[PDB]
């Protein structure tokens, strides 16, 4: 699963979490067995303005 | 206030919704001990200090 | 006291049950002896523990 968020929201990508992203965008199960990888994409996905 | 002179405010006789605070990216740190930050709306409190 | 040999047996069984009932008040390391107070306060990742 791939997507883009902002850094302050990375804490929501974890099992048993709640928030705008976890509740309304992307929810991980409590028994999730896997990995979460994230990297800063400022040079690619950020635009002036 | 300064950290050595930390200010304490008593909060009572008021309903509050800690779900709009945990869902806020403005707060760089939101960590709770002894009670989950998610399950907060059900809990009923008798003495709140800030 | 003539029938103590039987009354003590009754008392022993009552005492055992009372001890078992008292055992419900123990924490065993948990934050609370009350299961409902744990369930209403902790997320699965900690409530399960």
């Amino acid at each position: 699963d791939s997507f883009v968020i902002r850094g302050d929201e990375v804490r929501q990508i974890a099992p048993g979490q709640t928030g705008k992203i976890a509740d309304y965008n992307y929810k991980l199960p409590d028994d999730f067995t896997g990995c979460v990888i994230a990297w800063n994409s400022n040079n690619l996905d950020s635009k002036v303005g | 206030a300064s950290v050595y002179a930390w200010n304490r405010k008593r909060i009572s006789n008021c309903v509050a919704d800690y779900s709009v605070l945990y869902n806020s990216a403005s707060f760089s740190t939101f960590k709770c001990y002894g009670v989950s930050p998610t399950k907060l709306n059900d809990l009923c409190f008798t003495n709140v200090y800030a | 006291s003539a029938l103590g040999k039987l009354q003590d047996v009754v008392n022993q069984n009552a005492q055992a049950l009372n001890t078992l009932v008292k055992q419900l008040s123990s924490n065993f390391g948990a934050i609370s002896s009350v299961l409902n107070d744990i369930l209403s306060r902790l997320d699965p990742p900690e409530a399960e523990v």
